[PDB]
């Protein structure tokens, strides 16, 4: 049967010559899902492997000295530690970027984005540009909570306002998590008991700006929690988010089970939650109900990072496999509806982010609320349809069908009036729309809705308005871009030079002696002027011969005369 | 992204507008 995962092995380590001994925390590192480089020693001689996720048949085996190694996020650096000496190398370059010699020795250190490593003292966090001449920057001291703890993890938000160390310790048979939320601009520090944590940017519904959001998981003091709290002053004119407190679920068998790592996918807005035990665990970063749980591994997943590309999380685990997870866009609608049985759910996240499958939700919910009575809230579900679903001509004919009320007038009439604040109407939207806002002596709001341009407009709609108020038909048939039926009301109107002028603008032309006929026909002094403007250089819009003989037919000699003189003199 | 600009210029000259 479906489910909203993908999960994927991408490789063996083994199968690399790998040494098992070396496949753990303190020897292996991940800082990208493109790199994976592992600390080995040789014979009495120590080296260091670097394995490009691009090319991972091939590895590199280059002799480094380091107790610690870090790739790049991205770019072929790397830094490594040798006792209180760092040092950021190129790869590539076989060159040394930057160095530096620290007093008290780094406990732990993590890229924190391309060109950022941050070190962590046993008293203090720094971060460090790869960029420059600059030094290790101290962002913050280390709370006492933390003092004897084990470091994990050290995370920040998007902006970088917000700073997460993670440690963890030995507490009566459990392992407890001690985190330090640091607030770069409010300068304070917040211990918080939590196990695995990471920061996401939401905008919520009905919010301008987007939300920065602190999610962390724990098995502490109130068993298994996870945790959704807004971080700081909300932007202008935002609501905010309202604080998320959900269970996380351990099996009885697991009793010594903890978050250990999890990555939030702004993509299809889910919180990824891996356990000691190699359980993985799937939330809706909104709401935080549960989505999926699993075990994916019978290792602990020591190293986690981002797959970028699918949006998802990438670990390596003690046996040495490379495994992936990440959303299924195909099937994870289908799955929240169907298997996991929450049609609130999937509504929601289907029109969150774009994803396919909620149709029948939609329908659903559109017919009982077309059934209740409730017109308005119905019209709202047709209109925030995921790919104008029900954007459809039937929707309004199942609008059309219910009645005008004593004054609470009329449920199709409600239906267009929400439709065009979301956006453009399409053309048969318009038509509907104006058949009977014209049909009793009402056109004025039609000038509104297109110098607003709001509604879409082709050649039938034209027709339909000029049957009352033909100067407004110009209005739509220009925006229609039918060329044949705005010349045909310059035409009527005997607007001629406006003809020439639209028509050599657009490039469409027209029977010009036909039109020359029609306006010698009505009146020959409005003739002779356009006959003028038919014939000027370079390209002319007419033959002079057959505007000639048009004014012969009607006799009109001594204007012909004059036409063709004012001719000659425009061509000197 | 260059049509809607030229479009504009349009409608000003010729569409009746007030």
């Amino acid at each position: 049967q479906i489910l909203p995962i993908r999960f994927q092995e991408h490789l063996q380590l083994q199968n690399l010559g790998i040494n098992p001994a070396n496949i753990g925390f303190s020897t292996l590192t991940m800082e990208s899902d493109k790199f994976i480089c592992i600390r080995e020693k040789v014979g009495e001689q120590a080296q260091v492997v670097i394995i490009d996720m691009n090319d991972p048949s091939n590895p590199i085996r280059r002799p480094i000295s380091a107790d610690s190694a870090i790739m790049n996020p991205a770019s072929k650096v790397i830094a490594l530690k040798a006792g209180k000496t760092l040092q950021i190398f190129n790869i590539e370059m076989k060159s040394k970027m930057k160095a530096h010699t620290m007093t008290d020795d780094v406990t732990f250190w993590k890229w924190i984005s391309l060109n950022t490593v941050a070190l962590v003292t046993d008293n203090a966090v720094y971060h460090w540009s790869m960029e420059g001449e600059s030094q290790p920057v101290k962002m913050f001291d280390r709370h006492s909570s933390l003092a004897g703890c084990q470091i994990i993890n050290y995370r920040t938000d998007a902006k970088q306002k917000w700073l997460l160390l993670t440690g963890i310790s030995a507490q009566q048979n459990r392992v407890v998590g001690a985190m330090q939320l640091y607030s770069v601009d409010r300068k304070v520090s917040q211990p918080i008991e939590g196990h695995a944590a990471s920061f996401a940017q939401f905008k919520m519904e009905g919010n301008a700006e987007e939300s920065t959001l602190f999610c962390f998981a724990v098995r502490g003091q109130a068993g298994g929690k996870l945790h959704i709290i807004e971080v700081g002053t909300p932007p202008t004119g935002n609501q905010p988010f309202p604080k998320k407190a959900v269970d996380v679920f351990f099996p009885p068998e697991a009793q010594n089970d903890f978050p250990v790592a999890m990555q939030i996918s702004e993509k299809h807005d889910v919180v990824f939650l891996i356990t000691k035990y190699g359980y993985i665990h799937l939330y809706d970063l909104e709401t935080g109900t549960c989505i999926y749980m699993n075990r994916i591994s019978g290792e602990t997943i020591f190293v986690t990072a981002p797959h970028e590309a699918t949006a998802g999380i990438i670990g390596v685990n003690r046996k040495g496999q490379v495994l992936s997870v990440c959303v299924e866009e195909e099937n994870i609608i289908p799955y929240i509806t169907n298997v996991l049985q929450n049609p609130d759910l999937a509504l929601r996240m289907a029109v969150r982010n774009n994803l396919a499958g909620a149709e029948e939700l939609f329908a659903r919910k559109f017919n009982a609320l077309f059934a209740q009575g409730n017109y308005s809230e119905a019209a709202k579900v047709a209109a925030n349809a995921p790919k104008g679903i029900l954007r459809t001509p039937d929707t309004i004919r199942r609008f059309q069908s219910v009645p005008a009320q004593p004054g609470q007038t009329s449920p199709l009439l409600q239906y267009f009036g929400i439709l065009l604040d979301q956006g453009q109407l399409n053309k048969y939207e318009s038509l509907e729309l104006c058949r009977p806002v014209l049909q009793q002596g009402r056109k004025q709001l039609l000038e509104k809705w297109l110098k607003e341009d709001k509604l879409e407009c082709s050649e039938e709609l034209g027709d339909l308005v000029k049957s009352v108020d033909p100067t407004l038909a110009l209005s739509v048939y220009l925006r229609a871009n039918v060329p044949n039926k705005v010349i045909q009301c310059f035409a009527e109107t005997g607007q001629v030079q406006k003809i020439v002028l639209y028509a050599k603008k657009v490039g469409y032309t027209p029977d010009w002696i036909f039109l020359l006929r029609n306006v010698m026909r009505i009146s020959p002094d409005q003739g002779q002027q356009f006959a003028q403007m038919l014939v000027q250089d370079e390209e002319p819009l007419a033959d002079i011969t057959q505007i000639v003989d048009v004014f012969m037919e009607y006799n009109l000699i001594q204007q012909c005369t004059a036409f063709l003189l004012d001719a000659l003199k425009n061509n000197r | 992204k260059e049509s809607a600009l030229r479009k504009q210029s349009l409608y000003l000259k010729f569409d009746p507008l007030l």
